[PDB]
């Protein structure tokens, strides 16, 4: 019914310029993406065996969906927290 | 009241007199005159003191009672399944209650030594009491225990203020944020039946004046409302002309030449300015008739006759060319 | 009327110790007054045609002076009228106050299946998604007869005329219920209220100076607790789901029902045989039912106590409590075994702890 | 009782406990019996 | 089938209790729905006369529905024709009927956007995170042609294209261009025009609940009164303990 | 409503319509009682309320520990386990 | 709370026992020797329903006993 | 109190009901105002850049 | 003056309740002194028992009438 | 008609019976 719901306590990032009027016709995400791929490690480990053993068992019937899903909301969920700050 | 009870016989529940829930041992006097003297000769566990929860007396009656699948609570006292023809009888030696079926259908209260009309007085219900009951059932003196608090520590005494102004003007700002509150709502419900914000009304037109012919009346639409166009001939002109003679006479009086900027060109909003009908070709003036009333307009459309209380309304309008006007 | 109007509202006299517990009843007549403020009002610019119903609810909020605000007002307040109800309700549970107010007790039950009625069906006049396919499904589950339901329908499948229909019942009902509520009031008022202590007591006071400020009290808190809900949107009371027009070809892929249905939607989940999710309802409130005579299941003389202060053994309305949010909770996830799981424990709980009232 | 007025809430009190007894009798042939002798 | 996950949350100017929505913003979405999302979509709810006074000047949403060829009639012949949009016009279509839109995307339909983020779960933020959401299939997993790859989609497979790519849309305002700056601000638009009386309804709110809580204040105060009078009574029985 | 012994009247004057319910539940005073009251105008009202909070909210809070809180925990546990139990199911039956 | 002092006494003393049993009997009696059959009477008159009341107006289709005057009450008849 | 008791609000408004009603009535009446002016201005203090009126479009 | 009630209920000694009300008043000296003793005249008395040539039914006193005319008893 | 219908218990009464 209604377009979104109240949130309380959000932080709103004040516009942080970028350094050279040219900085930012390149996406924003890729400064931040690193990092975060760095901190959901576990998930990159994990498919990286799923993928392992998939190629392995040899019945022909395997995938790893999941863990995936895992890794890209981890990174996602982690990107949110600055994004704004790079944005009018 | 519309409320029953339930004496009836049960295969479940005992009754009374075969089994009663509550702890039975009674004592009984001659006379019931005599519970006075042991109110003032026993002593009382309220007049003693005591300081800690451990320290309560024990009940006298067993937690041990009511048995069954899914029975919360273990204890009650009262039931009243019925009594069979041939009570059971009540043992004396022991304590036990006598009482209603037990005294008319049992011999509990005969005595060898005795004449039966003395025998049979001590038998009524104030004769017996509980043991226990002198020691444990309390009186009160109050409601107020005098641990707490009453309105001697809240009473406002002498030397005090007058509080009827601040009562009043609590009162005062709850009823005046109401009623503001209260306005606020008829205001909103009111505006809501107010036409809506699509609507608008606002426009404006232009015609094409090429393919008319004399004589012929064309019809338009403009802000809702119908718009007559019509190229008068020579004696339309002359017929509106001669009754400038006669504006003495009329109800709306005004001369033809500002109803037609241009002679030949007559325009009007197409609406009966008495109700809103549609006038329809004719009438006794050669203009027109509305058949809802009968009101008559004339061939510039000035109100003749009928119930009609102005001429035909002139719309804002502006010949763009010789041959095409403008509306609104 | 006037006298009597004093004689029930202002003379009448309480006891003393009636905390906040015993407003709740004025409260659900006042947000029914409310509702029906507002249904009226609503009325006046609603159309009951297949082809356009939503788009004419469309029409209230975007192109009509203050049209937002009736709408969100009655869709808000109909979840305080089922919360304050099922408070009202759960009171009296607690307090045993059926063991007396017998036919108080009825009346009540009779409104609440008129309130559920009236909910249910004002819940598919917006004609979305989830209404179509609410009405779909709740006209399928009473087919066990012949005929029935494509003559409650109108045809073959829900349609316009069953808008038209429904949107009349709707209309109509509310104000059977309020004839519903005069007569359980005369019936309350033949007994007089009990206390939060269930004893019989002499220490009286008037209404209208002490019980009628607290009712005022509460009133507040309310009006402000709707409006506050109504303007700033807090809770998803509501899935989004309805907002998307109907196809009669396809379902929407997430379902939820308005919170006041999900324990029933939990039932028909879990049980196997359909007839069997019928018959829970069916028989919960039988059992609801029979609590009115409570008095003659056995000859043990009764009390209101029920000693639940304190209490390492809490009581079988607490219990019932639980098992339903539960239910609730289970209600609103995805069809999975383990869910069934927990949600057939869930069910044998809410139904065990509703028979076993009677075994005092 | 006598002198009292309460008497259609009797006969209530005996259709709800029968209809009672039926459906969980009707509940029990169709949700467990009827399955389990296909098990048995 | 399973449950999807739950989208972060990102801190939009209006999603606080206080704030109003944040007119720039939606300007530039505005203009990226036009440029863009126009192509398959529709919002069939929205006319020109909704943006003057809220968003823009009177004078350039004119010259902004001038734009289009909108059809009206009949005429004089009963023939219909065409005339250039005016101010109470409702937004154009690309396509005349769902049939024909199913049959230029593949057979999926293309939502109407009049009132799309109350239509999903978490709204604005799903919608963030589903123009995000593209990405290469995990090992094991192909889909077939003309359908791709999302992971924030339920069932992760998804008909519409990658919607965004870098300077696609330019802004007047001066604002670079990029997929995240353009997604912020067509989410803010579509969160606008899913219900453009939301400020009204927010700063009514206010001055309705504030004065409702001093009310209160006040009725328990009253209420409070009346309670002392009872709460301090004495009763005695027998004789006179206190005066 | 009150036992017909209870509600006889003393009084022989006919009882106004305003005031039935009034003696509908007519109670006799056994043994008699004396009361005292103090004008609302005359009484400090938000005093008494803060001077006695400590003693009322011990009594109501010690009052609902065991009825609603133990079982309360122990549901909050089932929910716990319940999400276990199924984000384990979700793994063994679609992860290879 | 009350204090522990105010506390010390058994509350379990049965002192209604002896009236509570003279009541079932005297109550027990009047239904063997009255309420054996299902009794026949005139309906809707007196103010009561005529299947077996004998307060007046305890019932919903009885209600509103008058439509003009002051009323009365049944205990001062 | 002995402020409020000195103003002699009582005596001229509030002791005799139908001045009563007139003191709520107009009080409402400039309270509401008020009340509304001010929240208008915190609406704008707190949205200044946001809104409509602080950023004017500039055409091409 | 304290505002303030003492009631001493009491259903054993028959039908029959008394009452009294009071305000607070002004000193012997007071100028309004008179117009005291004029309100007290105002309001008056009545007995039943007792009632000299006048019925209470029709007296000029506005106050004993409607007393006397209450439920038509 | 604003003082209707005196009572909702009991059997009414007459005003010529007081
Ligand atoms: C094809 C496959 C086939 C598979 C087949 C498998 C079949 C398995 C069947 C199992 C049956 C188990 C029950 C056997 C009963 C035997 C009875 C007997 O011998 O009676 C003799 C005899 C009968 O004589 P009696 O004269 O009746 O005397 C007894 C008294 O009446 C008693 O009264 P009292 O006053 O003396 O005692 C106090 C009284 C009163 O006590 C109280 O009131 C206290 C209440 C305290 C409650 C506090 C709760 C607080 C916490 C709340 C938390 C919140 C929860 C809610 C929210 C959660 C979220 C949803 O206590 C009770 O009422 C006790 C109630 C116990 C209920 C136990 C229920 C077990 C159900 C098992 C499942 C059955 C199927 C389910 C349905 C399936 C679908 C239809 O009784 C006794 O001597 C007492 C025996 C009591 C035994 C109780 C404990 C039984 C334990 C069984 C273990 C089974 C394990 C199964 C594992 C299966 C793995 C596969
Ligand atoms: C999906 C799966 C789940 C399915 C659901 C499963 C549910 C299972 C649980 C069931 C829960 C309980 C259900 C009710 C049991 C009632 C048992 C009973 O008899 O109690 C005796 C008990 C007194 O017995 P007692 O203590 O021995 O006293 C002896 C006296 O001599 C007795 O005289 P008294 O003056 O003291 O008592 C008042 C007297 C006289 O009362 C009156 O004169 C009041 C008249 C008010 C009329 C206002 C219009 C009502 C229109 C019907 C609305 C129905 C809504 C249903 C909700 C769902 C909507 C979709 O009424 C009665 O004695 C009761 C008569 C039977 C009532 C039946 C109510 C339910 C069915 C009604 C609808 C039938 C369907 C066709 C029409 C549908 C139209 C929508 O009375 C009550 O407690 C009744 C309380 C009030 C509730 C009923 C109010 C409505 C009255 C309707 C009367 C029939 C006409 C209908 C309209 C026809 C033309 C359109
Ligand atoms: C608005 C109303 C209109 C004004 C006029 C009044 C209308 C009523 C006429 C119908 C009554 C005819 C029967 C006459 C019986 C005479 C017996 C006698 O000597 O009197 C003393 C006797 C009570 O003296 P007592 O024995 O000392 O009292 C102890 C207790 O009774 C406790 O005794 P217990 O615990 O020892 O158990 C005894 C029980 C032992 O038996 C049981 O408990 C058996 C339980 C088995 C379960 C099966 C259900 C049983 C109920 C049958 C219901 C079927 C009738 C409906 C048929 C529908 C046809 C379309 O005995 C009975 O049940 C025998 C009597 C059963 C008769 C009930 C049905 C009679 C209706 C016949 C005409 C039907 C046409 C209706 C058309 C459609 C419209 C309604 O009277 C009764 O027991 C009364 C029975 C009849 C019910 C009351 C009538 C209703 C009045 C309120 C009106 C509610 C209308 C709601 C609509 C509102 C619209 C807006
Ligand atoms: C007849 C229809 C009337 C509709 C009312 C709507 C009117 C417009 C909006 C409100 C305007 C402001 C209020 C009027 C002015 C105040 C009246 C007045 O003179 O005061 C007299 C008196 C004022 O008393 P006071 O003690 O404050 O002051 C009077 C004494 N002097 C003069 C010495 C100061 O008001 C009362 O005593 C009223 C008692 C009730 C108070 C509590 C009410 C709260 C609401 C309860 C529940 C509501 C639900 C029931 C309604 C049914 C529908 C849902
Ligand atoms: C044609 C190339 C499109 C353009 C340009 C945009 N969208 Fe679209 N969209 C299109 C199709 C064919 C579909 C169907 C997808 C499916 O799986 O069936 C969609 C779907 C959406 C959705 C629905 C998402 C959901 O979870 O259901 C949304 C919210 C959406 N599209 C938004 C959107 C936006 C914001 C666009 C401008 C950036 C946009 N779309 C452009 C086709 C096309
Ligand atoms: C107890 C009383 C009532 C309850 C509980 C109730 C309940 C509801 C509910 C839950 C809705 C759904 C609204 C939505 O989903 O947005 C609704 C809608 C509606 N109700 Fe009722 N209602 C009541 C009384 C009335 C009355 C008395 C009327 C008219 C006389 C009425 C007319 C309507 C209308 C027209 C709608 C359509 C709302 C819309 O289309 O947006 N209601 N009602
Ligand atoms: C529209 C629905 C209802 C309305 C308007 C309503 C109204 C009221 C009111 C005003 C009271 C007296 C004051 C109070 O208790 O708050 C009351 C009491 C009562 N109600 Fe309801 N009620 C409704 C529903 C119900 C339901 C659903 C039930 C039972 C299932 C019920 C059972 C009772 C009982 C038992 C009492 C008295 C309890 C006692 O005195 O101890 N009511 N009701
Ligand atoms: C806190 O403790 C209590 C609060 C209470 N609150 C209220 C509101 C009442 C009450 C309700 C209605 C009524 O008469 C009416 C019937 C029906 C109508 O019709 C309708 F639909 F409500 F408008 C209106 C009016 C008379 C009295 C009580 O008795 C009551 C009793 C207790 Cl113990
Ligand atoms: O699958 C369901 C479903 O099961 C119900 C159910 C919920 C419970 C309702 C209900 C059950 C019992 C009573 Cl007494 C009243 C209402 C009936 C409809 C829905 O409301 C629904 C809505 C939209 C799409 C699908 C569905
Ligand atoms: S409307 Fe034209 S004459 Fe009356």
């Amino acid at each position: 019914s209604y377009p979104y719901y109240c949130e309380f306590f959000v932080k709103f990032p004040n516009y942080i310029p970028p350094k050279d009027p040219a900085e930012r016709l390149v996406d924003p995400r890729q400064k931040l993406e690193p990092g975060c791929t760095a901190r959901c490690s576990l998930w990159v480990n994990e498919y990286d065996a799923c993928t392992k053993r998939v190629r392995a068992r040899t019945d022909n019937k395997g995938n790893c969906s999941g863990q995936y899903e895992e890794l890209h909301v981890c990174i996602d969920r982690c990107v949110a927290k600055d994004i704004f700050k790079y944005l009018k | 009241s519309v409320h029953s009870h339930n004496i009836r016989p049960d295969k479940h529940e005992l009754p009374a007199s075969e089994v009663p829930l509550y702890y039975n041992r009674f004592d009984q006097a001659d006379h019931p005159s005599l519970w006075q003297l042991e109110e003032e000769q026993q002593r009382k566990h309220l007049d003693q003191e005591v300081t800690d929860v451990s320290q309560l007396v024990e009940p006298v009656s067993s937690p041990h009672q009511t048995e069954g699948w899914f029975k919360r609570l273990r204890y009650w006292h009262y039931k009243e399944t019925a009594e069979p023809t041939f009570p059971r009888t009540p043992d004396l030696s022991k304590g036990e209650l006598a009482a209603g079926a037990t005294v008319t259908r049992t011999s509990v209260w005969h005595d060898p030594n005795e004449p039966a009309i003395v025998s049979v007085s001590r038998f009524a219900p104030d004769n017996f009491r509980a043991v226990g009951f002198a020691e444990n059932v309390p009186n009160p003196e109050s409601t107020n225990s005098d641990s707490h608090p009453d309105f001697r520590e809240y009473r406002l005494g002498p030397g005090s203020v007058d509080r009827r102004p601040f009562v009043y003007f609590m009162s005062a700002s709850y009823f005046f944020i109401t009623a503001s509150m209260m306005r606020s709502f008829l205001c909103k419900w009111v505006h809501y039946w107010w036409v809506s914000r699509d609507m608008l009304a606002a426009g404006t037109t232009e015609v094409d004046l090429r393919p008319i012919q004399e004589g012929m009346t064309a019809v338009f639409k403009w802000r809702g409302k119908p718009v007559f166009v019509r190229h008068r001939t020579a004696e339309d002109i002359a017929k509106a002309q001669a009754d400038d003679a006669l504006i003495g006479t009329m109800k709306d009086p005004q001369l033809d030449s500002e109803r037609c900027p241009r002679p030949q060109w007559l325009i009007n909003i197409g609406v009966c300015t008495h109700l809103g009908c549609i006038p329809t070709d004719g009438g006794n003036y050669g203009g027109w008739f509305c058949p809802c009333h009968g009101s008559h307009y004339d061939t510039s459309g000035r109100i003749r006759l009928g119930p009609a209380p102005s001429n035909l309304e002139l719309p804002p309008t502006v010949f763009l060319d010789d041959h095409t006007v403008k509306l609104g | 009327f006037m006298s009597l109007f004093r004689a029930h509202l202002v003379f009448y006299r309480c006891a003393l110790n009636l905390n906040s517990s015993y407003n709740f009843g004025f409260l659900v007549a006042m947000t029914f007054v409310l509702q029906i403020i507002t249904g009226i009002t609503l009325a006046f610019r609603y159309t009951s045609e297949a082809s356009c119903a939503f788009a004419s609810v469309q029409h209230l909020v975007r192109e009509v002076a203050a049209g937002w605000e009736f709408r969100m007002l009655h869709a808000t307040t109909a979840s305080f009228v089922f919360l304050c109800i099922l408070i009202h309700m759960t009171r009296g549970l607690y307090n045993w106050s059926y063991s007396y107010l017998t036919t108080a007790w009825m009346s009540g039950l009779v409104l609440y299946l008129l309130t559920i009625a009236t909910a249910f069906l004002g819940y598919v006049l917006p004609w979305g998604q989830m209404s179509f396919w609410g009405a779909t499904v709740i006209t399928n589950l009473l087919s066990p007869i012949p005929y029935l339901v494509p003559w409650l329908l109108g045809g073959y499948y829900v349609s316009d005329v069953t808008l038209k229909r429904f949107f009349v019942l709707h209309f109509i009902l509310p104000f059977i219920g309020c004839i519903i509520i005069v007569l359980h009031i005369f019936y309350l008022h033949l007994n007089g209220s009990s206390n939060p202590a269930g004893i019989d007591t002499a220490l009286k006071v008037a209404f209208y100076p002490h019980m009628l400020m607290t009712d005022a009290k509460c009133l507040s808190y309310l009006i402000g607790l709707i409006f506050l809900q109504a303007a700033f949107g807090l809770m998803e009371l509501s899935h989004p789901d309805n907002s998307i027009p109907v196809n009669r070809f396809v379902t929407p892929l997430h379902i939820v029902p308005e919170w006041y249905f999900l324990a029933y939607y939990a039932v028909l989940k879990v049980i196997p045989s359909k007839t069997g999710g019928l018959l829970v309802f069916m028989s919960s409130l039988i059992n609801l039912g029979l609590l009115s005579e409570i008095r003659a299941l056995n000859t043990r003389m009764l009390i209101r106590q029920q000693f639940m202060t304190r209490n390492v053994v809490s009581g079988w309305v607490i219990i019932w409590v639980y098992s339903m949010i539960f239910l609730i909770i289970i209600g609103s996830a995805i069809p999975q075994a383990t869910y069934i799981l927990y949600g057939r424990l869930a069910t044998i709980l809410y139904l065990t702890t509703g028979l076993v009232l009677c075994l005092y | 009782s006598y002198g009292n007025g309460t008497v259609l809430m009797p006969i209530v009190r005996r259709v709800f406990i029968g209809a009672l007894v039926g459906i969980y009798a009707y509940a029990a042939t169709d949700v467990v019996l009827i399955p389990g002798y296909a098990q048995l | 089938e399973k449950e999807p996950p739950h989208p972060p949350s990102y801190p939009f100017w209006f999603k606080s209790l206080f704030h109003s929505h944040d007119i720039p913003s939606v300007r530039r979405g505005y203009e990226v729905y036009r440029k863009v999302c126009a192509t398959c979509h529709s919002m069939e709810q929205l006319h020109f006369r909704h943006l003057v006074g809220e968003v823009l000047p009177e004078k350039r949403v004119k010259q902004i529905a001038a734009e289009y060829d909108v059809t009206d009639g009949p005429n004089d012949q009963g023939e219909m024709y065409t005339r250039p949009g005016i101010l109470g016009d409702a937004f154009p279509s690309p396509y005349p009927n769902e049939e024909a839109a199913r049959y230029a995307n593949g057979g999926a339909y293309p939502p109407d956007l009049s009132l799309i983020t109350a239509a999903r779960h978490f709204g604005p933020d799903y919608l963030m995170a589903l123009l995000g959401g593209y990405r290469d299939p995990p090992e094991g997993v192909e889909l077939r042609p003309g359908l791709y790859w999302n992971v924030w989609f339920p069932g992760n497979a998804i008909a519409m294209p990658p919607p965004l790519m870098d300077e696609m849309i330019d802004y007047e305002d001066g604002t670079p261009c990029n997929i995240s700056q353009m997604s912020k601000d067509v989410v803010n638009f579509l969160t606008w025009a899913t219900e453009p009386t939301a400020d009204e309804r927010k700063l009514y709110g206010l001055k309705c609940v504030s004065a409702i809580a001093i009310g209160t204040v006040l009725m328990t105060l009253w209420w409070r009164f009346y309670w002392a009078m009872y709460a301090t009574r004495r009763i005695d029985f027998g004789k006179l303990k206190y005066l | 409503g009150a036992p017909k012994f209870e509600r006889k009247m003393l009084g022989s004057y006919p009882v106004s319509p305003e005031f039935e319910m009034v003696w509908r539940d007519r109670l006799t005073a056994h043994g008699g009682y004396i009361q005292q009251t103090i004008s609302p105008y005359q009484l400090k009202f938000i005093y008494p309320f803060w001077h006695t909070f400590f003693a009322r909210c011990w009594c109501k809070c010690s009052a609902y520990a065991w009825p609603w809180v133990w079982p309360g925990l122990i549901t909050f546990g089932l929910v716990k386990k319940m999400n276990h139990d199924v984000e384990e199911d979700i793994r063994d039956h679609y992860w290879y | 709370y009350l204090p522990v002092h105010e506390q010390n006494y058994d509350p379990f003393i049965p002192y209604m026992a002896p009236y509570v049993e003279e009541a079932k009997f005297q109550l027990q009696e009047e239904e063997e020797l009255l309420g054996y059959h299902m009794w026949e009477g005139v309906w809707y008159s007196g103010g009561v329903t005529g299947f077996g009341d004998k307060e007046p107006g305890e019932h919903f289709l009885v209600a509103l006993p008058n439509l003009y005057g002051a009323g009365g009450s049944p205990m001062q008849a | 109190f002995k402020l409020l008791n000195a103003t002699k609000l009582y005596e001229y408004c509030l002791k005799d009901n139908r001045r009563y009603c007139m003191f709520v009535m107009g009080v409402g009446l400039v309270s509401s105002w008020m009340w509304s002016e001010w929240w208008n201005s915190v609406w704008r203090r707190i949205n200044k850049g946001k809104l409509y009126n602080d950023v004017p479009y500039v055409y091409p | 003056f304290c505002g303030s009630e003492l009631l001493h209920r009491n259903d054993d000694m028959g039908p029959t309740a008394h009452v009294a009300v009071g305000f607070e008043g002004v000193p012997w000296k007071s100028p309004d002194a008179v117009t005291f003793m004029l309100m007290q005249a105002i309001v008056g008395s009545y007995r039943k028992h007792d009632e000299g040539i006048v019925p209470g039914k029709v007296s000029a006193n506005a106050t004993v009438r409607n007393v006397c005319n209450k439920m038509t008893v």
